C-alpha cells in the first residue's frame, strides 16, 4: 500500500 | 534517539531490504522529497514529500537542508535532513540509500550515522557473497569498493567481510546491536 518509490531507487 | 544506518559496498541493497522487512519495528526508511507532481492515489508525507516548486527545492538544496539529491526523469528527488531526523526521533534506525559523501553531511548535521562498509577480499569473493551478478559486474564492483575504501576509509564506523552473505548479514546485525 505504501509506494515502492521506484523513481527514487532508480535515481543516479 | 536512534542512529541512522548507511551500508556501503556490495550487497548494501539486500542488506537494507532484509533489515527493513526482518525488523520493521527496529528499522525504517525516511520519506524522500520529489518535485514530480503527485499522482492522485499518492499520499503526501507517506509515499513522498511533494514539493510545489523545483525552484523551491533547489533553494533548500542550496540551503543545505538535504543530505542527498539528484535528478530523475527530469524531476528532483532527495533526502532531507528533517525527514531523517523524524525517523531517528521515532526511536527507529533510518536505513539510508546514499553515497559516502552523505556521511560527512550527516556528521555535519549532528545526526551521528552508523556507516558500515562491506569489504570484498577478492574479485572471486564478490561472486561468493553475491549469487545473482555476472562476472563483469563483479569486476566493476570490486574496483568500485576499492576506490571507495581508499577515499572514504576514515568515514566507516565499521568494516565487515565474509564468505557468504548470510555470514555478513549476521556481522552487520552485530555491529548495529553494539552501537545503541
Amino acid at each position: 500500500k505504501k509506494s515502492l518509490r521506484q523513481s527514487f531507487r532508480r535515481m543516479r | 534517539y536512534a542512529r541512522p544506518i548507511i551500508i556501503l559496498g556490495p550487497t548494501k541493497d539486500r542488506a537494507n531490504d532484509d533489515l527493513l522487512s526482518e525488523f520493521p519495528d527496529k528499522f525504517g526508511s525516511c520519506v524522500p522529497h520529489t518535485t514530480r507532481p503527485k499522482r492522485e492515489y499518492e499520499i503526501d508525507g507517506r509515499d513522498y514529500h511533494f514539493v510545489s516548486s523545483r525552484e523551491k527545492m533547489e533553494k533548500d538544496i542550496q540551503a543545505h537542508k538535504f543530505i542527498e539529491a539528484g535528478q530523475y526523469n527530469s524531476h528532483l528527488y532527495g533526502t532531507s535532513v528533517q525527514s531523517v531526523r523524524e525517523v531517528a526521533e521515532q526511536g527507529k534506525h533510518c536505513i539510508l540509500d546514499v553515497s559516502a559523501n552523505a556521511v560527512r553531511r550527516l556528521q555535519a548535521a549532528h545526526l551521528h550515522p552508523i556507516a558500515i562498509f562491506i569489504r570484498p577480499r577478492s574479485l572471486e569473493n564478490v561472486l561468493e557473497i553475491n549469487k545473482r551478478i555476472t562476472e563483469e559486474q563483479a569486476r566493476k564492483a570490486f574496483d568500485r569498493a576499492t576506490k571507495l575504501e581508499q577515499e572514504f576509509t576514515e568515514c566507516f564506523s565499521a568494516i565487515v567481510e565474509g564468505d557468504s552473505f548470510e555470514e555478513i548479514y549476521h556481522k552487520v546485525k552485530r555491529v548495529i546491536e553494539d552501537l545503541s
